[PDB]
């Protein structure tokens, strides 16, 4: 099963990342408010 | 961050 198959995973790093960046868009109309 |  030579596959370690490492990219996709990077991937849905990818898309945490950018749900960590609208957690942060949230984070600041919640500290602004 | 959120919390403070």
């Amino acid at each position: 099963t030579s596959a370690l198959s490492l990219s996709n995973v990077a991937g849905v790093f990818y898309i945490l990342v950018g749900g960590l960046g609208l957690a942060m868009l949230v984070a600041l109309i919640e500290f602004a408010y | 961050l959120v919390s403070r």
